[PDB]
């Protein structure tokens, strides 16, 4: 635990990046979290929503 | 069958063409909700029940 | 833009619609600004024969 400060900075940056990556798997109330699925399933009027 | 005893037929292991449904004018109501009617021919499915 | 259609096909003359005449006869854009007028003309566009 001697080098705890640098490891903390690295961990916080990597964890922020991982959280940002994981946020792509949320659909936020949409039918799917994948854009390709929505585009290949719906017409533009509802796919737009 | 009647509405209280609606018949559920499982669709599986077939190649389905939805053009014969969309292009026919006999259907008074042809509404798809979670999917576009014209995109059905480009999709692969299971758990299909009528 | 004037034309004659059936009584049940009036719902297809609207933005973001799907139908038979909505595809092969008369199509409106998704961002359509403007609006439609419809009325019954059974006394003028109908014949017994």
């Amino acid at each position: 635990s001697a080098l705890g400060k640098l490891q903390d900075v690295v961990n916080q940056n990597a964890q922020a990046l991982n959280t940002l990556v994981k946020q792509l798997s949320s659909n936020f109330g949409a039918i799917s979290s994948v854009l390709n699925d929505i585009l290949s399933r719906l017409d533009p009027p509802e796919a737009e929503v | 069958a009647s509405v209280y005893a609606w018949n559920r037929k499982r669709i599986s292991n077939c190649v389905a063409d939805y053009s014969v449904l969309y292009n026919s004018a006999s259907f008074s109501t042809f509404k798809c909700y979670g999917v576009s009617p014209t995109k059905l021919n480009d999709l692969c499915f299971t758990n299909v029940y009528a | 833009d004037s034309f004659v259609i059936r009584g049940d096909e009036v719902r297809q003359i609207a933005p973001g619609q799907t139908g038979k005449i909505a595809d092969y006869n008369y199509k409106l854009p998704d961002d359509f600004t403007g609006c439609v007028i419809a009325w019954n003309s059974n006394n003028l566009d109908s014949k017994v024969g």
